[PDB]
């Protein structure tokens, strides 16, 4: 089975790359603004200081997940103001010099669907949130260079200095690594814009609409919203005190009493902590495993042809254009999918003098009648030559070879 | 986070940032590469009468490819270079005794201890 | 190290040391003491064995793809981009270090890059020539055929092309003429 046409088609992926940076203090969040309650903690040995350093140490991790992942271009590359790409209309994609936030249309559709008082509670129970280093109108550059640079010098802007080309013999470097001749793009160049511009325009329609596709990238920001509601009700709890209120506890107890009733509740308030800053370290952990994979994907898929089956996309790998969303990065991988199929009665060798011809590179078919050869993801007949095929051996051993000739072309021109 | 007063000690050149309040750094109009991370896409670093200012990272050099419709650009010589790169692969093997770690010497301390399932093991 | 600090630590107790708590102190009394003092270790013992297997899983991840580089860039030619070092991959080489390993990689960058003006196709006699393995460029008098990632001028021939169609599809496609190697010797 050959196929005839094809089609081309874009499909989005969303892959999580950090997460917020929090920090607690420990001898603010069990005492409060109390100095026996401090004496006591002092007493245990040095259980804040180890918390403390785990909550930096996963803030700090925060920042180099989104380093690694989009600053891999030590140049700044600007498209050109004229644009004249063979018929490809990447206006969607490109960004727009209007809003002062200088980023696209898709990037807008995918920062105005995620959604990130709950916060000044918190705030004023010794929880804070530090800001990315990264501020997300940098971030937005980076991918706009990084999707300059793809649409103007290939993959070789990642391999040392840009080199320019034109899109369309990108597009046909493109085709003849899959398998495809050169000649199947010129001659059907301008159905393949026509195909990559409705391909696009499905896209921002899925976006706008009322789906369910940024799930993945919401779910960590649920998450991590989550665990801070059930750490701070722990601290509305007797743990075995008369009351939760260590000020009512001093208030109305003198101290060589009042120290059994705080002790028992310090060593429920550390516990809270303790439960609390184990599960943020297994979450950094899972996070920093999908930003790796980010980071892979990025490298291999945008800067280069993927030759992995199903790395990239469904289909047969073509290129890909990265943007950027709150918290992650989403990629939009272009694909290659045969449409229209047709029936052929093939052989693997043609004896034409007692010699086995096989195919240079290619297939052999026939439409019931003559024999042709054709390349195999695509259907283009040709005439069966000596120039177009090499023989090996004599017509005997191969177990399905069949009668026909080879048309010589040599001969004729002496003639 | 504090805005800026509510600071105790003031003093000379005070900068307001938008990951804090910045007290005895500079403020200037270039932007380099980062060199001591802030926040907020600010960095700071210690340069020439020698003092540390804090400024607004640079992300590169901004070069446009010189792209037209019929133009291409062919390399005409190469150059081979060698990198390094680094992998930790194993770390230490410790273990520990729960009874020595926890009691030490002592008899009865283990007779106590004993009451606890099995922790240790 | 923090793991021995600990035991320099009351946990509430009256001495952090075990035994002089029992030294001086009958022992229906101290017992409550001993028991504040073996839950407070045990605690700190069972920080440290929880630490140590989530870093043994954040080591483990690094040596699963020390195992991966070791079998793709060195026991063979990797394609995969920035996987085995900046540019395009040819060798590497492994080194032991304390607890690690050390890639030395060897690649292959070009450097002296000229402009040129290009073109799709060149048409003969009304067939399209595409290049085989190549890219049509110019010096702006006289057109040839290189390689792409080594700039090589080479005459045009029927050889070196192949043919599919006319030229009224192809956009950008330029006049041109083509050597036919056969024709000279022949005569
Ligand atoms: C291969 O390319 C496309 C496949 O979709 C076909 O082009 C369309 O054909 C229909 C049928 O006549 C027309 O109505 C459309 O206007 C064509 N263009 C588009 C963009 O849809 C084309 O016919 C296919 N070739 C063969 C031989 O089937
Ligand atoms: C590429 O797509 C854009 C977006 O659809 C096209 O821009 C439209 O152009 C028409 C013509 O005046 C306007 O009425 C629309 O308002 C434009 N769209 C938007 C979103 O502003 C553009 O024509 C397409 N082609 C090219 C070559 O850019
Ligand atoms: C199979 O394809 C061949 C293509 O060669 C068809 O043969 C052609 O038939 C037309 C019809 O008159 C002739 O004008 C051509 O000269 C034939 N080509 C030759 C002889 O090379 C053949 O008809 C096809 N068979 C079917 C069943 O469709
Ligand atoms: C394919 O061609 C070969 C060579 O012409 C055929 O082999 C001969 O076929 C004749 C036909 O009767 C026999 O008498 C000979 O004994 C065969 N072998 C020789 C000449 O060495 C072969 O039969 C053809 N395949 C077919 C017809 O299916
Ligand atoms: C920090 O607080 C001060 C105090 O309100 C803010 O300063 C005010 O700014 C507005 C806007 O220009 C002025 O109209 C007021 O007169 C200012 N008040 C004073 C006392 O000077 C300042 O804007 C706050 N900074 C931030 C970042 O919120
Ligand atoms: C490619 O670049 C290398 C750079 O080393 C050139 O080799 C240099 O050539 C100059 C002039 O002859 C010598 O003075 C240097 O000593 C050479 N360098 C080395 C490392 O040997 C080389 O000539 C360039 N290629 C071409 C075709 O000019
Ligand atoms: C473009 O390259 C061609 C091929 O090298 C140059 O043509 C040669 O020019 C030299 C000096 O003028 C002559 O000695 C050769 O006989 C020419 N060869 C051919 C095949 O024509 C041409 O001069 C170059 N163009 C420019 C502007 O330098
Ligand atoms: C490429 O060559 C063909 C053939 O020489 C050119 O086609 C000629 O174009 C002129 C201009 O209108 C016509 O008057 C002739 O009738 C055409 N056919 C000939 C001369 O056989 C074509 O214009 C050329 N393309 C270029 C130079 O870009
Ligand atoms: C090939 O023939 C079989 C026989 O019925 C048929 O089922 C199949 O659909 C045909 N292939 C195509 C691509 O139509
Ligand atoms: C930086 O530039 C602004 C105008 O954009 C100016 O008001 C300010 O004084 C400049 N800062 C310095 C230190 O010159
Ligand atoms: C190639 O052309 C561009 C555009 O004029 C120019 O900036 C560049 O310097 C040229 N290349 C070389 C090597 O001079
Ligand atoms: C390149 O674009 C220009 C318009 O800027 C056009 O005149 C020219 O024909 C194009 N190149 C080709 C090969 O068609």
């Amino acid at each position: 089975a050959i196929p005839t046409n094809f089609t081309i088609s874009v499909t989005t992926e969303i892959l999580p790359v950090s997460m917020t940076k929090t920090s607690v203090d420990c001898t603010m969040y069990i005492c409060g603004d109390s100095t026996e309650c401090s004496n006591l903690l002092l007493q245990y040995g040095s259980f804040c200081t180890q918390l403390n350093r785990a909550l930096t140490g996963i803030a700090v991790e925060q920042d180099k997940n989104t380093q690694e992942v989009f600053a891999q271009v030590k140049q700044i590359y600007k498209t050109p103001p004229i644009k004249d790409f063979g018929g490809f209309n990447f206006s969607q994609i490109l960004p727009d010099p209007s809003k002062p936030s200088k980023r696209s249309f898709i990037e807008d559709l995918l920062f105005n669907k995620v959604t990130l008082d709950l916060i000044c509670a918190q705030k004023f129970n010794g929880l804070t949130v530090l800001p990315p280093l990264l501020t997300d109108e940098m971030i937005a550059q980076y991918t706009s260079a990084l999707l300059a640079g793809t649409i103007t010098s290939g993959w070789t802007f990642g391999a040392g200095a840009a080199l320019q080309i034109p899109f369309a013999m990108q597009m046909a470097y493109r085709f003849n690594g899959i398998g495809v001749t050169q000649n199947v793009l010129y001659e059907n160049q301008k159905l393949i814009a026509n195909q990559f511009n409705s391909a696009i325009g499905k896209i921002q329609d899925s976006l706008s609409s009322t789906a369910s596709a940024l799930g993945k990238l919401q779910d960590v920001v649920n998450q991590n919203a989550q665990a801070l509601n059930t750490l701070v009700k722990q601290l509305s709890s007797n743990f075995g005190a008369i009351s939760s209120v260590l000020n009512d506890i001093l208030s109305r107890l003198d101290p060589p009493e009042a120290e059994v009733q705080i002790d028992r509740l310090i060593t429920g308030r550390l516990q809270s902590l303790q439960t609390y800053v184990t599960q943020q370290l297994i979450r950094a952990a899972e996070i920093r495993a999908s930003a790796n994979l980010a980071a892979t994907k990025m490298s291999e898929c945008v800067l280069g042809q993927s030759k992995r089956v199903d790395f990239c996309g469904k289909g047969y790998h073509l290129m890909s254009f990265p943007q950027s969303a709150p918290h992650g990065v989403v990629f939009l991988h272009v694909t290659y999918v045969p449409a229209q199929e047709k029936n052929f009665t093939t052989a693997p060798a043609i004896c034409h003098d007692g010699k086995a011809h096989f195919p240079r590179e290619g297939v052999f078919v026939s439409n019931g009648t003559h024999w042709f050869v054709t390349q195999r993801n695509f259907y283009e007949p040709q005439i069966i030559t000596t120039d177009n095929t090499f023989v090996s051996g004599n017509c005997d051993v191969v177990i399905g070879i069949v009668n026909n000739t080879v048309y010589d072309p040599l001969q004729p021109e002496l003639d | 986070d504090v805005n800026c007063w509510r600071v105790y000690s003031t003093g000379s050149n005070v900068f307001q940032t938008r990951a804090g309040c910045l007290i005895g750094a500079e403020h200037v109009n270039n932007s380099y590469e980062c060199d001591i991370p802030i926040g907020a896409g600010i960095c700071a670093s210690y340069q020439t009468s020698q003092s540390i200012i804090a400024y607004t990272m640079s992300l590169g050099a901004e070069n446009s490819v010189a792209y037209s419709n019929n133009s291409i650009a062919i390399p005409t010589n190469f150059t081979i270079s060698v990198t390094t790169e680094i992998l930790p692969v194993s770390m230490t093997k410790t273990s520990v005794d729960c009874t020595m770690y926890i009691c030490g010497d002592s008899t009865e301390c283990s007779n106590l201890l004993l009451q606890y399932g099995s922790f240790c093991t």
